[PDB]
């Protein structure tokens, strides 16, 4: 499918509400396998269960292993542009 | 063994 840029609006108290699987170790990408209910990547809309995570505000995730990218999302606050597609 | 697919809540 193409790929999507997609804004998810965090407030600094709260983490994204999505849960990943994937990386470099296990060659394939970062994916998301939950989005979790009430949370913000579900109020805000655009990422679904199955999307790649290619880059979250500019840094590319194509290539990076499970806890390195774990450590870039999670360190992200505000407004975060996702680069996503679902293939 | 096999094992499941590590999964990170973020």
């Amino acid at each position: 499918g193409p790929i999507r840029k997609v804004l998810l609006l965090k407030e600094d108290h709260e983490g994204l509400g999505i849960s990943i699987t994937g990386g470099k170790e296990h060659g394939v990408p970062i994916l998301i396998s939950e989005i979790h209910p009430g949370q913000p990547a579900d109020r805000c809309g655009g990422l679904h269960v199955g999307d790649a995570i290619l880059a979250v505000n500019g840094v590319n995730l194509r290539d990076t292993k499970h806890k390195e990218a774990v450590t870039i999302l999670s360190q992200q606050r505000g407004e975060i542009e996702f680069e996503v597609v679902y293939v | 063994a096999n094992s499941r697919k590590p999964t990170s809540i973020i």
